């Protein structure tokens, strides 16, 4: 049961962060990451990350996205900031599959996302 | 730092791969008593003497024909015209008697083994794999045992025991006298060498964090690689295996001085599906890989330039796994290397008498397949599963590999006198049906 938090409305600029709760068993046994919408065009990848702690992220979010992973609240953060105008979209906590494609492309669960705006 | 890990894990490779070097079983042939001066005193050659003495079965049946039977001719009696002796006493040899090698056997070799020291051949054929036996099962014991060790007394004080018991009892073996001490000194230095190797790897693994776990694993690739390449420098010089056993043997001593569980994987139907298959491949692979590797060992015609070459070819297959990693999925290198170790062996059992420009490009090739498929289950392990790795898995998956280790050698040695091809097509199907069990892998109804 994957459930997001977080996400308000900035002026200009700023800083802010994104939360995503697991269940238990997706927790520990899998890889989590966060997808974005971009309503008006087509999905987007911001990042990943797994059991051991390595890190992918995307070539136009270098530099700007951190994403760190809890252990005693079952939850994984998204920490982000020095926004842009163009940074407006929904953002879906999602679990990939590794297995199947190009490993980040197939996905098997969702969680409806929620709307942030710069 | 780095180069005491380098060392052993180097050192580590000689006890377990030392059986193609110890003992080769040179070609050997019955010996008659008085030939010699019958030969000496009408010489025509030294190397034509058996083609006129010693039984030959050219087209096949030599295992127990000319290397297990004598003519019982009294070549003490002065008539003969050293030309054709046989046919001089009757114009058919076919019906002549034959009986068993009552004195012994001489050798063709320059240098020393096993089996050439105890006369280990024609009916103690079989003998020679107990020598395996005895250390995979002593491999088998101590990954159940050397775990009370660290917790009754500690970490740092088990490691210097397993050493000094390791360099003594190599040193011991090398001055052994009969057969059962032989045997007895395997099976405890292969119980002290798994200890050690897997304490030292744990305390290693302890040590370095798992941002360049990546680069630690293909640094021990890399070691045990060059490790063994050494080997072959060492046995060329040192043709006798008590030199090189205590060759082997010195430089240790030389040198010396809410929680995840293991039940919450069996009651869910999506995580039960993938440990059984993970648990198959990892078995499958590391029994074709020795297997493969003995196979080698014991009818290459030219056992240092095929030792090299393969251990050189070995190398690519870990650079090509880590890059392979972010470009594509995980089930077609997988399937792909699977592959690639079956087909190899069909070719082999049906190349035609040639040259081994072909033989030595066809096992590099397996070989590098059989390394690719390796590393990506290793990779998958460390990707996918939990805080709880090393001990449950070096005691599984030792464990599991252990029991088919033990059984290996016997099916290996012993499945070649009736055939020589027959282990062939065993490791061509186990390595055709575990191709075709990660296409099971992927989860079904994934729509992106």
């Amino acid at each position: 049961q994957l459930q997001e938090s977080g996400g308000g409305l900035v002026q200009a600029g700023g800083s802010l962060r994104l939360s995503c709760a697991a269940s238990g068993t997706i927790f520990y046994y899998e890889i989590m990451g966060w997808y974005r919408q971009a309503p008006g065009k087509e999905r987007e990848f911001v990042a990943t990350i797994d059991q051991g702690g390595i890190t992918n992220y995307a070539d136009s979010v270098k530099g700007r996205f951190t994403i760190s992973r809890d252990n005693a609240k079952n939850t994984v953060y998204l920490q982000m900031n020095s926004l842009k105008p163009e940074d407006t979209a929904v953002y879906y906590c999602a679990v990939p599959d590794v297995f199947v494609g190009r490993g980040w492309d197939y996905l098997i669960y969702w969680g409806q996302g929620t709307q942030v705006t710069v | 730092a780095f180069l005491i890990l380098c060392l052993l894990s180097a050192a580590f490779a000689p006890i377990c791969v030392g059986i193609v070097f110890l003992g080769f079983t040179p070609d050997h042939h019955c010996q008659s008593p008085g030939v010699a001066e019958l030969s000496q005193r009408c010489g025509w050659s030294p190397a034509e003497e058996l083609n006129y003495t010693v039984p030959g079965l050219g087209p096949a049946g030599e295992a127990f024909l000319g290397q297990c039977r004598r003519y019982e001719v009294d070549w003490n009696q002065s008539a003969l015209s050293c030309v054709d002796p046989l046919a001089s006493l009757a114009t058919n040899r076919s019906h002549l008697p034959l009986g068993p090698c009552q004195d012994g056997w001489v050798y063709d070799t320059p240098g020393s083994s096993i089996v050439t020291e105890f006369n280990l051949v024609c009916a103690d054929s079989w003998k020679l794999d107990l020598f395996q036996s005895c250390l995979n099962a002593g491999f088998l014991f101590g990954s159940l045992g050397v775990g009370y060790f660290a917790d009754r007394f500690g970490r740092k004080l088990c490691l210097l025991g397993t050493v000094l018991v390791n360099a003594v009892s190599g040193v011991l073996m090398a001055f052994s006298p009969n057969y059962m001490s032989m045997l007895l000194f395997r099976l405890l230095q292969g119980l002290v060498s798994k200890g050690n190797w897997m304490a030292g790897y744990t305390l290693i693994t302890e040590f370095v964090g798992s941002g360049s776990r990546r680069t630690v694993a293909i640094m021990y690739q890399m070691a045990f690689t060059v490790g063994l390449v050494a080997l072959t420098g060492l046995a060329y010089a040192l043709p006798h295996w008590r030199w090189l056993q205590l060759a082997v043997s010195l430089p240790t001593f030389l040198f010396l001085l809410l929680s995840p569980s293991f039940a919450d994987l069996f009651r869910t139907p999506r995580l039960r599906k993938r440990t059984f298959i993970l648990m198959y491949l990892w078995f499958t692979d590391s029994v074709l890989y020795q297997g493969l590797i003995l196979h080698m060992g014991a009818t290459s015609g030219n056992l240092y330039l095929d030792f090299l070459y393969s251990a050189l070819v070995e190398i690519p297959g870990a650079f090509i796994a880590l890059i392979t990693i972010d470009r594509v999925g995980r089930i077609y290198p997988m399937a792909m290397s699977n592959l690639l170790a079956g087909a190899a062996c069909l070719v082999m059992i049906f190349i035609s008498p040639d040259l081994h420009w072909l033989n030595i490009i066809i096992m590099c090739v397996g070989r590098m397949g059989i390394t690719i498929a390796i590393q990506m289950i290793c990779l998958v392990n460390a990707e996918l599963y939990p805080t709880f790795v090393r001990n449950l898995g070096v005691m599984v998956c030792s464990s599991l590999c252990d029991i088919g280790g033990i059984i290996t050698p016997f099916i290996v040695f012993r499945l070649r006198e009736v055939w020589q091809a027959l282990p062939l097509i065993l490791f061509a199907v186990l390595g055709l049906l575990a191709a075709g069990v990660t296409l099971l892998l992927p989860e079904t109804k994934g729509v992106a």
